[PDB]
């Protein structure tokens, strides 16, 4: 866990997210929707278990972005929930919900699920 | 797209 | 949003949690397994849509607790992921991902999913 | 179960499910978006747990609805997963998942998630 | 879609799955956890979009098992959303919600979620 | 609206 | 319990 | 292990 979630890691897409993991549990840093231009980066702030436990298990840990920036507002918020697994070729599975801001008619349509995985090694 | 994806 | 998610909420279980909401996105606080003891109590951390539409949507909004304080580790972190709505009823309403850190093998069943709304009356 | 199972239910928003439990742990019947019309019928098939534990468990089972019908095609599908409590006030509590036909680029805006009680009573 | 999903399946973990695709957008077949033993083998039943779009879109379906058979109960069900996307390699991308049936104490873990894709090809 | 809603 | 719950 | 799975 921390010194092994510290650092930059990519998933499938190509997006980027950057993270230090403090001593106390917290996860600061951010997520660029694209390698390279500020207009994609976005705050992002979470937890994870700083004492995990000994025999082979994960690390949980989750975190949030709000999309909003200096440049775009798109009015939503995902939260991935997940874990890390170290070693050789250490990933981070994660499964997300992107909840919309919605009228309560279209209340039912807000929230959007699926999964990712991140790694070290950007392909 | 939204911003997570583009 | 902001001012009137600063304060305490209560879901239909019994369980609060206190927030801030920052002038910049951020919320953090405390969520409490129960209403009075501090062995149940629990940081968190997350974003908000610091300035959301001006139609009738909510504000978008997530947060993620890890169960690990001073006294408890459960080895395991949740995500919650809604939406705030204002006015004379305010309520949040939420869906949320709780992983635990497993084995490789058991990873299929690391993480449940549930739903949460809270109030700011407790019943 | 079973004989508890067969018979219409209503959800929150107003949707009519009929549905019949077989000996055999089959669910076969018809869900209806509103309350009166053909143009909103879409039949449904699904599954339930025919010998149910005996202390006081819910019942799991689950179904489908893909959203053709002889008027409309709107390229999707919804599954419900769940249980139902039987007594006085009997309840299936679900949550489902909603799945578009998308591009391969628009894959990631394919699923949403939500919830849904279903209650004998319409209000 | 129909003919191209007729057929078996194998997924990540060697569970393979026989299915029918009839003509009225019915889905009928057999899961088996592993690839050679009756008290494996659990009954599916679902559903299909049989008249898909004609531009580049997957064909959206869902199923559903109980985990009852002959030999074991296991008092529980799981759905798949998805959608069948044609072609040299052909695949089925699902998320799934498995319930148990719990008491209303235990309610809050009742589901888990996750996700799965099948393919033609065993590896 | 999508007919699980209307 | 977990500690969400109790 | 759930039949799921095993």
């Amino acid at each position: 866990a921390e010194a092994g979630i510290t650092g930059t890691w990519y998933n499938q897409l190509g997006s980027t997210f950057i993270v230090t993991a403090g001593a106390d549990g917290a996860l600061t840093g951010t997520y660029e929707s694209a390698v390279g231009n500020a207009e994609s980066r976005y705050v992002l702030t979470g937890r994870y278990d700083s004492a995990p436990a000994t025999d082979g298990s994960g690390t949980a840990l989750g975190w949030t972005v709000a999309w909003k920036n200096n440049y775009r507002n798109a009015h939503s918020a995902t939260t991935w929930s997940g874990q890390y697994v170290g070693g050789a070729e250490a990933r981070i599975n994660t499964q997300w919900l992107l909840t919309s801001g919605t009228t309560e008619a279209n209340a039912w349509k807000s929230t959007l699920v699926g999964h990712d995985t991140f790694t070290k090694v950007k392909p | 797209c939204h911003p997570q994806f583009c």
